């Protein structure tokens, strides 16, 4: 293997320089803010980012050293927590609203348009602000999207297991060297995984708002979208 | 080949671009374009293209700058897992 | 407050005395599986369950410290979450089945009686399983618990956040205890942390599931768990 | 008082108890009964009974055993929460 090899600061590197493009949405305001056009509007940037989010996960570390089974596998799991936490992370220095896109900023009431909406905007201005609160650092950050995208699911894998503990090493490593005490390190250490959790949770309630709008049949989705949500039942 | 191929430049004005490329030997649900100023490190934008296509114009482009063209083939999760890097290229406008 | 002068010692120990009685199960065999009567089985080891769980928690370090609005909250949120989590301590030592009460040890063709089922119970098993596999102690079990109750949920809550990181350095006092290496402590702090995150996917994949038992009103819920699955939605 | 009191023992045989308490001032759901022997550290038994009740018979106990019972009223989350210790009591049959 290779992922094992590399120290912390060129495992950070790495993931750092893996990180997908900014996106613009395809928002317009010569039509109005109407549920119909604001879940096309979600849902088509959520296209979009799906397939750079692809390329994006062949580039973390170790990734592309499983079955092309389990690579598919987990990104059905992951792939709206991976679209969440990187919204949350997006929206950090906005206290109150969620940057969607650089051309995309919701605020709450905003997001009460959509039926079902609001109550997961709720929470990932919550998550958000909470982030914010402690700091996160642009180094943790791509740990956890990545432990986001490895943690994903179940066992039937023990590699997914050992390129994990090699992620968490180097979340230990940046405290450390950030100036924190054994103990305050552990604390925060579990502080960010507890996180984890949170997304988990929005990430459930979301695909069942996205699988509603299906059947509704508000809004038209794309094929690819569209397979990582059947994938899901 | 199973991938987009040999994407270029085909006419150009001061504010538009038309490329082409070679389609893989595949269904393709549809594609992406996505272009961005050269290095210049902002936002890029992205359009969709029916997959039955093989060109695309781009419009809108600041005069004489150079942008950074890609072509994406959205096939399934499969394919495109396993499928090779995308191809893109450079084109001062 | 009281809960933060309590030492490792004094904590595990308060937390291991708060445990709920062990329940038997309303299973009778002279009345054989139907996806009505199995379902009606579960779901009533449920309700029974949960008037334990809300005076458990109250026995739960600092709980008891919080506005009732948070007491319920915090219960609406975690119910399942904290039943499961139980489930799969309980589980342990049987590799491939769920001993869902002493007298209901189920397996997996067992469940595949309940549509929808089946998938949840593949799930409970493979956590179950990674549990026995990293030998949790029932020290760190108890810990898990109370995380579980008390990271349900969202922010708008510092009291919350203190008595976890309580819990925290309770869990990391445990495994310096057991003869860890600094590294290995992190290292086995994260995983169990990273298992939360599969029960708060499995709670949710579950309550859906409930959710729908309850309208195609195949078996009816008594008004303790109705409400807590109402809570839900 | 707000939750059940003066729980006890009515009548008794060697295998059977009928136990009665003070309802509490208010609509309760059901109740719940738990028996077990006491301190022997098994699982416990569990039965409902209908808000409206406040006696239940307790049935196929061992003869010259000490039970431990405990008669949980179900109302509400707010309320149990809320609401204080449940009331035991401990005899031998
Ligand atoms: C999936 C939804 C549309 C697409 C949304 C999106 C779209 C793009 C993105 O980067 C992040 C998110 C997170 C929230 C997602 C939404 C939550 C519910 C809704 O159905
Ligand atoms: C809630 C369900 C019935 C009650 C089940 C139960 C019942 C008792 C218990 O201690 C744990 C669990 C976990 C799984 C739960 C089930 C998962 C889906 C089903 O609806």
């Amino acid at each position: 293997s290779l992922a094992l090899s590399l120290t912390a600061d060129q495992m950070v590197s790495a993931l750092l320089d893996a990180e997908p493009p900014i996106l613009y949405s395809e928002y317009d305001p010569t039509r109005p803010f109407s549920e119909a056009s604001m879940m096309g509007l979600l849902t088509n940037l959520a296209d979009r980012e799906l397939v750079h989010m692809i390329n994006w996960a062949k580039r973390v570390p170790g990734f592309v050293d499983l079955t092309l089974h389990d690579q598919v596998h987990l990104l059905e799991c992951a792939w709206l927590e991976i679209l969440m936490i990187g919204l949350v992370w997006r929206s950090m220095e906005h206290p109150g609203k969620l940057l969607f896109a650089p051309n995309l900023l919701l605020d709450r009431n905003q997001g009460k348009c959509v039926e079902g909406m609001v109550e997961i905007f709720d929470m990932l201005l919550a998550t958000s602000s909470r982030f914010r609160m402690m700091n996160l650092q642009g180094e943790e950050f791509v740990c956890l999207k990545s432990i986001i995208l490895l943690n994903s699911g179940v066992y039937t894998k023990d590699h997914i297991h050992r390129v994990l503990d090699k992620i968490t090493d180097t979340l230990i490593h940046l405290m450390a060297k950030a100036g924190l005490t054994l103990q305050q390190q552990h604390q925060r250490l579990a502080q960010l995984l507890l996180i984890l959790s949170h997304i988990r949770h929005m990430s459930n309630k979301g695909m069942e708002h996205l699988y509603s709008m299906k059947c509704k049949n508000v809004v038209p989705l794309s094929d690819l979208l569209l397979e990582m949500l059947d994938a899901h039942r | 080949s199973d991938v987009p191929t040999k994407l270029e430049v085909v006419a150009a004005t001061p504010t538009s671009l038309l490329i082409s490329w070679d389609a893989p030997a595949v269904t393709v649900r549809y594609y992406r374009i996505t272009y961005g100023e050269t290095g210049g490190n902002s936002p890029v934008q992205e359009f969709t293209v029916p997959g039955s296509k093989s060109t695309a114009t781009i419009s809108g482009l600041k005069p004489g700058v150079d942008y950074t063209i890609t072509v994406y083939a959205v096939t399934g999760l499969r394919l495109m897992l396993a499928g090779s890097k995308p191809i893109s290229i450079n084109y001062r406008t």
